[PDB]
């Protein structure tokens, strides 16, 4: 198993 | 450069990636995960994790409102940190405090520490990463990579920028290990 989850976009 | 770091983290120019899963021991004895694990005690047990470092302590939509007594009598040693995953943040104000805890953590012989946050993607990897540098003599491009290789991560550029400074304190104090 292995979900996509989120988030980090660092600007 | 922080740019030097962005590329270690991307997959060319632009694509950072996200955690295929909620917890990953990124270095022996040291695990980086998210909110749920943190709040899923029978798992921390099977994980034999004995210490928590909530690097995103609080009640906002971006914090985990856990706390000391929450971990009481399942006997898990706790340490909270009310940080903000924003470039403004000087998370680099808690490096020692954190490293100092991770060290006491490891010192027990079956010592396992869960450093976590919300997503286990910024605030969290960041502390951990800083612990490798001043505590395992590793240069920034290095810890990022181990950590990165072990978990899909992506710190904001502020946090990035904070590590570089760290890199040259150390490097120029001959604290490195090139």
């Amino acid at each position: 198993d292995d979900e996509a989850t989120g988030y980090v976009a660092t600007r | 450069s922080v740019q030097d770091l962005n590329d270690l983290l991307s997959d060319g120019s632009g694509c950072y990636s996200l955690p295929s899963q909620p917890c990953n021991e990124v270095t022996p004895r040291i695990y980086v995960g998210n909110a749920s694990v943190a709040q899923d005690i029978p798992k921390l047990q099977k994980l034999g994790i004995t210490h928590v470092l909530n690097a995103a302590e609080g009640r906002s939509f971006m914090h985990v409102n856990t706390n000391a007594n929450f971990y009481k009598d399942s006997g898990i040693t706790y340490l909270g940190i009310k940080a903000n995953d924003t470039q403004e943040f000087n998370l680099s104000a808690y490096f020692e405090r954190a490293a100092d805890f991770i060290d006491q953590a490891l010192a027990q012989k079956n010592g396992r520490v869960l450093v976590h946050s919300r997503e286990g993607y910024s605030r969290s990897p960041t502390l951990v990463i800083a612990y490798l540098m001043m505590r395992q003599k590793m240069d920034v491009k290095s810890a990022l990579s181990i950590v990165r290789q072990n978990r899909e991560i992506g710190p904001n550029d502020g946090f990035l920028a904070q590590l570089c400074q760290l890199n040259d304190r150390l490097a120029k104090e001959g604290k490195l290990k090139p």
